[PDB]
């Protein structure tokens, strides 16, 4: 659109798991926050997964807490041109017609 | 709505996730490749690194006939368009993404191609979902998100020639792969208050 | 002869001044990206057992 | 970076050069501007300063000056020669910020067209923490810091923080540009267990009494944290003999005789054979 | 110089970025001397590196590119297009640019 | 400012004081917590950081952590007696531009609820120019430079630039505003007669 200045912007919403989402949201199964929000990022190792597997109780309240992240994109604009410049006479007087 | 669908996505994930380790903590049959004889001893320097070799998986083939599994899928014969190729392959094999260069260079018992495209006998067959091809009696499906072991392997000195590895106190070691086959009847899933679905 | 210069990055354009700047200065398509759900391999083969 | 403008009446052609320089041709010295400019770098360039610097001096003499009618205004018969250093142009700038996770491997590249010709590539590094400025990242430990490229190995978390790059022209023109590193760290998987490596089995064999062995522990789950070793002593100590010094374990057998040496963290156990032959 | 390691590697990395694909594969047909192909992604590269690629040998020694000709019937030829190695077609484009 | 918790039992008092202080009436400390979260300084009051802190510990026994049905969830009964030094409020922040010309007087003033009990005020000017930090303005040519309104006679070109005010606490807790100032500058009228 006009009057809108020269940029483009987007939101893209990473996934749960994804190892971009950094937050400060997690509090692992014992009841106690972690640095970590997301439980596992794309780490495929079984010991990571078996370790960080979110487990209720019996009696379970406060165990699991997430966060979730998004990320922005942009692009602008350019300008470009050119011109050429000619005379009467070289018009006139050449030997071919329709050279412009 | 993005919070929920995320959410749910991250549900189905882990869930998947849970079931491949349970099937992988639990196979019966377990060969090592190579010289190895523990989880520990797989290593990629040496004599005889511990790579999957042709004669590795008819050793697989023979031992699974012995216990009298049933067979997945059947043979293929020949069509008549230019370019085809028959195929014997009876039973299907799940491996990871990271495996798959090494399969593809394999060498059979007379040191040709092993590796048999999915191109040459699409026609007179049915190509499973995530078909790559298919070698000896197995044919081979990827899975985007198959599990491994990282640093279960033997030590790493600089002879690498080549092989992934990962630190495990300090110390580079290498990594170990699945290569899972999975027979028939042979695991249920427990269902509870779930109307006749596996997760609910 | 006002120029409009580049308002992000603080370069003011001189027909706005100490009370006046850009409201705008980006568009926004309002339209996301999203990326879709991994797919699922062993959950078919599973066959159930009521509890 | 001043410019001079020179001004030749009789073959109509001005001449751009740097401020040290001179021309003898019989050209006049008309005036001097600054060629980014400090208010619009990007919208006005060179043909518009010397416009703007021939628009004051007169048409008979081009070193005294006049008023409208006897200006030079005519841009079309005067001919613009180029003689001074180009201007510094940054054609690839550092992304604005560089997401990664502990323990991988991170790499920057900046590409500076134009200027002088020796150009000089310098980098620093600013830690996130409060009240912190620009430190210069040491070129003898790291090679890569003086070059274009700048590599940092297993970066963790104190390696968060906004690097930036500075590149010297010859004359000295100077232009910079800026770069952030993000790090997301995550808890140690914590102990599941623990393996013995040269040796799993009969350690090292030596018929030698004085001989002792080494080995070496660690924790399965990768990136683990192993704490610190105890040892429950050799059973029959009569024939071998155990001593730990940090994670690094010792044995010397003192008799010829099969033992089991069982070191523990604490919490987990690992089971260590040992052959010795006489 | 590029090698068929070099190309399983792209593959293998736009497979698991989960990129998708522009192409179907072609099965065989009943005239002789044709033979199928199995190429899904599309490929632009400049007129210099073409004898570069129908020189190229694949792992055990034999020939690997393919060309037009052989797979022309029972397949849709694209515009411009050489012939097709492993995942993808090979398409010709006069001005494409190089670093020099 | 990190604060420490005390709770009694008996008479269900949770009671807020500073990490030094110490209370001998036979309570117990829970944890600490910081006043004014670093993350979040507006969002969240006492009252919840002490909630959180008493989530962890047990009904029975505060010394002891407990898992979730034998908490302190009830907060009605919970009294929380506040013995620690209020937190420290700017309650008048400078203007954040001022504009004027050459040769007038300007006046910055500022205000500041709590704290303790002198809010030693020390004022700061930052040069216009590139390169350019942060100094003290002399207090001993300035004697308002000591004070909280600070006062300029007959600004000039020079004068133009950005000032911060920097309000202390008896125990060392500091908040800080700043102002940017420009001037207005015409040329010389010329000498008619």
């Amino acid at each position: 659109p006009k009057h809108y200045g020269k940029t483009i912007k987007v939101y893209e919403y990473v996934p749960l798991l994804d190892d971009r989402n950094i937050n400060d949201q997690g509090i692992d199964a014992s009841g106690a926050t972690i640095v970590n929000g997301n439980l596992y990022g794309s780490s495929k190792d079984i010991g990571n997964i078996t370790s960080k597997l979110p487990l209720l109780t019996e009696n379970g309240g406060r165990v699991n807490r997430v966060g979730f992240t998004r990320i922005a994109r942009e692009g602008s604009i350019h300008k470009f041109g050119f011109f050429y410049e000619f005379t009467q006479e070289s018009i006139d007087f050449d030997s071919d017609d329709g050279l412009m | 709505e993005h919070l929920s669908r995320e959410l749910m996505n991250g549900a189905t994930q882990i869930t998947e996730a849970v079931l491949q380790k349970d099937l992988l903590a639990a196979a019966g049959t377990v060969l090592y490749a190579g010289a190895a004889t523990s989880d520990a001893t797989i290593t990629g320097e040496g004599s005889t690194p511990s790579v999957v070799s042709y004669k590795n998986l008819m050793r697989l083939d023979q031992i699974l006939t012995e216990n009298r599994t049933p067979t997945q899928t059947t043979i293929i014969t020949g069509s008549r368009m230019i370019d085809t190729k028959v195929i014997g392959a009876t039973r299907v094999m799940y491996v990871g993404s990271e495996l798959v260069p090494e399969l593809k260079a394999m060498k059979d018992l007379f040191g040709n191609k092993a590796f048999i495209e999915t191109q040459h006998y699409a026609d007179a067959g049915t190509i499973m979902n995530g078909e790559v091809g298919s070698i000896d009696k197995f044919r081979i499906i990827q899975v985007p998100e198959m599990l491994h072991w990282a640093g279960a392997g033997a030590q790493a000195t600089g002879a690498n020639p080549g092989y992934r590895t990962s630190m495990v106190s300090g110390q580079e070691h290498y990594d170990v792969y699945p290569m899972l086959v999975v027979g028939d009847d042979s695991f249920t899933s427990i269902g509870f208050q779930t109307d006749g679905k596996s997760l609910k | 002869m006002l120029n409009y210069n580049a308002p992000t990055d603080g370069q003011k354009s001189s027909i706005d001044g100490a009370n006046s700047d850009q409201m705008q200065t980006f568009f926004w398509l309002k339209k996301a990206i999203i990326t879709a759900r991994k797919e699922q391999y062993f959950m078919p083969l599973a066959s159930v057992t009521n509890m | 970076p001043v410019l001079k403008v020179m001004f030749h009446k009789d073959t109509n052609v001005a001449t751009v050069l740097d401020a040290s320089g001179s021309l003898s041709d019989g050209s006049v010295e008309v005036g001097t501007f600054h060629h980014p400019d400090e208010t619009y770098p990007d919208s006005v360039t060179i043909y518009h300063g010397v416009r703007d610097l021939l628009y004051k001096r007169s048409a008979k003499d081009p070193s005294q000056t006049a008023s409208y009618p006897n200006n030079i205004i005519n841009m079309q018969v005067i001919s613009i020669d180029m003689k001074a250093t180009p201007r510094l142009i940054l054609g690839t700038a550092l992304p604005r910020v560089i997401s990664t996770i502990e323990g991988k491997d991170v790499t920057w590249h900046v590409d500076v067209a134009g200027g002088k010709a020796p150009l000089t590539y310098k980098w620093q590094f600013k830690a996130n923490t409060v009240g912190a400025a620009f430190a210069d990242i040491d070129s003898g430990e790291n090679p890569t810091a003086k070059t274009a490229t700048l590599i940092n190995h297993a970066v963790t978390a104190e390696s968060a923080g906004t690097y930036k790059v500075i590149v010297t022209d010859a004359n000295g023109t100077t232009i910079e540009s800026s770069s952030l590193l993000v790090v997301g760290v995550q808890e140690p998987p914590e102990v599941a267990s623990i393996v013995a490596y040269p040796s799993p089995l009969a350690l090292s064999v030596a018929d030698d009494i004085t001989d002792g062995k080494t080995v070496k522990f660690s924790s399965l789950p990768a990136g683990s944290l192993i704490g610190t070793l105890s040892i429950k002593t050799q059973p029959d100590s009569g024939k071998a003999t155990a001593e730990i010094s940090g994670n690094v374990l010792t044995v010397k057998p003192v008799a010829a005789g099969d033992t089991t040496v069982v070191v523990t963290n604490g919490t987990k156990e690992v089971t260590v054979t040992v052959n010795v032959t006489e």
